[PDB]
């Protein structure tokens, strides 16, 4: 309300937390938009990625996100 | 050796934070008769459980000139006996039947171990200390007492030798009497300690000096919260809602930067960190640093702080002679604890006859050679290492080198050729 | 061959990329470093686009001059 | 030869000065550079003289080379 | 009851998102979420960023006793 720029860094905060506080062989599941960001900033293994060269794998991730928790 | 005794000792053990300061007022006195020599020195000894963990030891005579009453100490080995020893040179010899009162100050590191080693957010932090009831010394001690100051009054268990008194957050022992030399009795206490258990696992201190009136210093800091390891989930919701949540967690710390520090930047491997609040006091640039995320025990973080300084705050000169003074290291926080510091000083190239007056012992590696914008010969780098460092090591160092008038003007002359030859290439073409 | 992405399939990088941008950036990086203008490679990447978007103004000048007049 | 008895040094080019020099020297170098290229592109096998090209190019080099220096110091990439 | 809804709105149901709005108001749907109280059974909340912009969960290891998670 004073015209100061509020900034939210939460993407880099989360990726840095991944980078330092998780085992170096951990696998992070995510929707394919964020695969380049996780791979670049967090340096962790990912399942799916922006270049959708395997639609079957993206579907296998969407099925896990859409399906019931059991 | 002449027959000295410790005719009185009063020990203060300060356990109020992640470090264990120990103070002994000792009235060292001479037992000998006049056939004995005037004793010029005395010995101090470290207990083998702790000698591995001694960060600093200092001694000064009881007297107001604290900056001058510091005595000279040397690490020494006595034949055939285990443990580190130190020789202290007195300012005046001690005659038969004279006495003097000296104060010994020591700081041990890592000697407070979390127990339990793991806690949830809502649990508190307890630590175990294992020290000694007695002044471990080569000399017998007529009488001594101990006062133990705890981080908080909530003492969980302690060792009851001598029917110690307890009041608020202090324990009071003895008096013990006629205690033999090298005597030991393992004092153990287990108590709540919520102070910031921070450890700098590694810092790199890069000092870059130019005769263009600017010295640029950068401190790569690797920081670990060594407290009790977090067990279970981190509830952000409970961390926001309740003030009790994570009362051991480290939110922020405040760094006291050089009074002159201009253009202070705080950044990371992955970009800027927009969270630091900087305040310019007349004596110091206070900087509050908030990490990207709060550290719960065994969480890690990394950051880079650097800043520019004017030359004439720290350089001194005598024509062709130049010498940088430095206060030895940055005040990242009070009671800061560092495992491994690497200091690099990058002189101008063509700096010659490099000599350094280290305040105390520091491992020195062979000079590297460093190349940057418009460098050809390369800047000679002083490299040193030391480990297990504490706030009492923010001492002074001076470094002396030769340099010449013309060499700065060489830098533009070396630029000009690159454009002249472009023009000549056009001509020839 | 990159085994940090598309786990457990991995991705053949050099077989599935257009390398000209990277070769350009690496060439400029090595040229600058040869003169010891030790620029960080991130800066070379960030500022690569303005440079060629400046050269395209001259290429456009000549391309239009050959169609019409200066 | 011990600390408090000695002297101290700083660059005689003071903090405030570089913004002026950089502008002046770069303006001059741009003048002579434009002159150089206009002379080179206009003149011809019968109408060029080496000694003029050499003098113009040497002067433009001197001024540009020192202008860029003071520019990089003004930026604060202290050499 | 899908996985994604349960991951997004875990605990969120009790947050006073606004002063004029009831707890559990969603700034983007402009709706008070329907299923406010539940437990996650195969995920534990590893880190939620300061503004909850990014949430990361740890997929619980297989139950030590061979019990079923229901």
């Amino acid at each position: 309300g004073d015209g100061s720029r509020i900034i939210f860094d939460d993407f880099r905060e989360a990726y840095y937390w991944l980078r330092h506080n998780t085992p170096e062989d951990a696998k992070v599941m995510s929707w394919w938009d964020y695969g380049y960001q996780i791979t670049a900033m967090a340096n962790r293994t990912i399942l799916v990625d922006n270049n959708t060269w395997n639609n079957t794998h993206i579907s296998r991730v969407g099925q896990a996100m859409a399906s019931t928790e059991e | 050796a002449p027959p000295l005794i410790n005719e009185d000792v009063k020990r203060t053990v300060d356990l109020s934070s992640h470090l264990a300061k120990v103070t002994a007022e000792v009235v060292l006195a001479h037992l000998g008769g006049g056939s004995t020599s005037r004793a010029t020195s005395f010995l101090l000894a470290l207990e083998p459980e702790l000698e591995a963990r001694l960060a600093h030891l200092g001694v000064q005579v009881k007297g107001e000139d604290e900056e001058e009453n510091n005595l000279e100490v040397r690490e020494t080995k006595i034949k055939g006996k285990s443990g580190r020893f130190f020789t202290v040179k007195l300012p005046v010899a001690l005659d038969p039947g004279a006495k003097i009162s000296v104060i010994v100050e020591t700081v041990y590191t890592h000697v407070l171990h979390p127990y339990p080693t793991q806690i949830t957010q809502s649990e508190k932090q307890f630590v175990v200390f294992e020290g000694n009831h007695y002044f471990y010394s080569p000399y017998p001690t007529k009488t001594q007492t101990m006062r133990v100051k705890l981080a908080s009054r909530n003492v969980e268990s302690y060792t009851k030798l001598g029917n110690p008194t307890r009041s608020e957050d202090l324990l009071d022992y003895g008096p013990f009497r006629d205690v033999p030399a090298y005597s030991q009795d393992t004092f153990k206490v287990h108590y709540e300690n919520n102070s910031p258990f921070l450890t700098i696992t590694s810092m790199t201190r890069v000092i870059e000096v130019s005769h263009w009136g600017n010295i640029a210093v950068e401190e790569n800091v690797d920081l670990k919260h060594t407290g009790a390891v977090l067990k279970g989930p981190f509830s952000r919701y409970d961390y926001q809602r309740q003030p009790d949540s994570g009362i051991s967690s480290i939110r922020s710390f405040k760094t006291i930067l050089p009074a002159a520090a201009q253009d202070v930047y705080y950044r990371d491997e992955i970009g800027n960190v927009s969270t630091s609040h900087l305040l310019i006091l007349d004596d110091s640039v206070e900087m509050e640093i908030r990490p990207r995320f709060p550290l719960f025990g065994g969480w890690k973080t990394h950051y880079i702080v650097g800043y520019n300084l004017p030359s004439y705050e720290y350089l001194y000169n005598l024509g062709d002679q130049y010498a940088l003074k430095m206060r030895f290291v940055d005040h990242v926080f009070d009671e800061q604890v560092i495992d491994s510091l690497t200091v690099k000083i990058i002189l101008p190239e063509g700096a010659k006859n490099i000599e350094i007056d280290s305040p105390y012992e520091i491992s020195r590696a062979p000079d590297e050679l460093h190349y940057t914008y418009l460098d050809t010969f390369g800047r000679p780098v002083i490299v040193a290492y030391k480990k297990n460092l504490v706030e009492q090591h923010i001492q002074d160092i001076v470094v002396h080198y030769t340099f010449n008038k013309v060499l700065m003007l060489q830098e533009p002359l070396l630029v000009v050729a690159a454009f002249y030859i472009l023009f000549f290439t056009v001509i020839i073409y | 061959f990159d085994d940090r992405a598309w786990y457990p399939l991995g991705r053949i990088i050099g077989g599935t990329i257009y390398p000209g941008l990277m070769i350009t950036s690496a060439a400029i990086y090595h040229v600058l470093h040869f003169f010891h203008i030790t620029i960080d490679i991130r800066n070379v990447c960030v500022f690569l686009a303005p440079l060629f978007s400046s050269f395209t103004t001259i290429v456009t000048y000549h391309l239009t001059k050959e169609l019409k007049d200066a | 030869m011990e600390l408090e008895a000695m002297s101290r040094y700083t660059s005689p080019v003071n903090p405030a000065v570089f913004p002026h020099l950089t502008v002046v020297l770069l303006a001059i170098g741009m003048f002579f550079t434009a002159w150089f290229f206009v002379y080179e592109v206009t003149s011809t096998k019968y109408t060029r003289d080496i000694y003029k090209e050499l003098l113009i190019s040497l002067v433009a080099s001197l001024f540009m080379g020192f202008g860029v220096l003071f520019l990089l110091l003004w930026v604060g990439i202290y050499v | 009851n899908c996985l994604m809804y349960k991951m997004c709105y875990y605990r969120f149901g009790q947050v006073y998102t606004e002063a004029k709005r009831p707890p559990g108001f969603d700034r983007v749907r402009n709706a008070e979420i329907g299923n406010k109280d539940f437990e996650l059974d195969v995920l534990e909340e590893a880190y939620t960023t300061e503004h909850w912009l990014v949430r990361i969960y740890k997929v619980k290891d297989l139950d030590n006793r061979g019990l079923s998670r229901t």
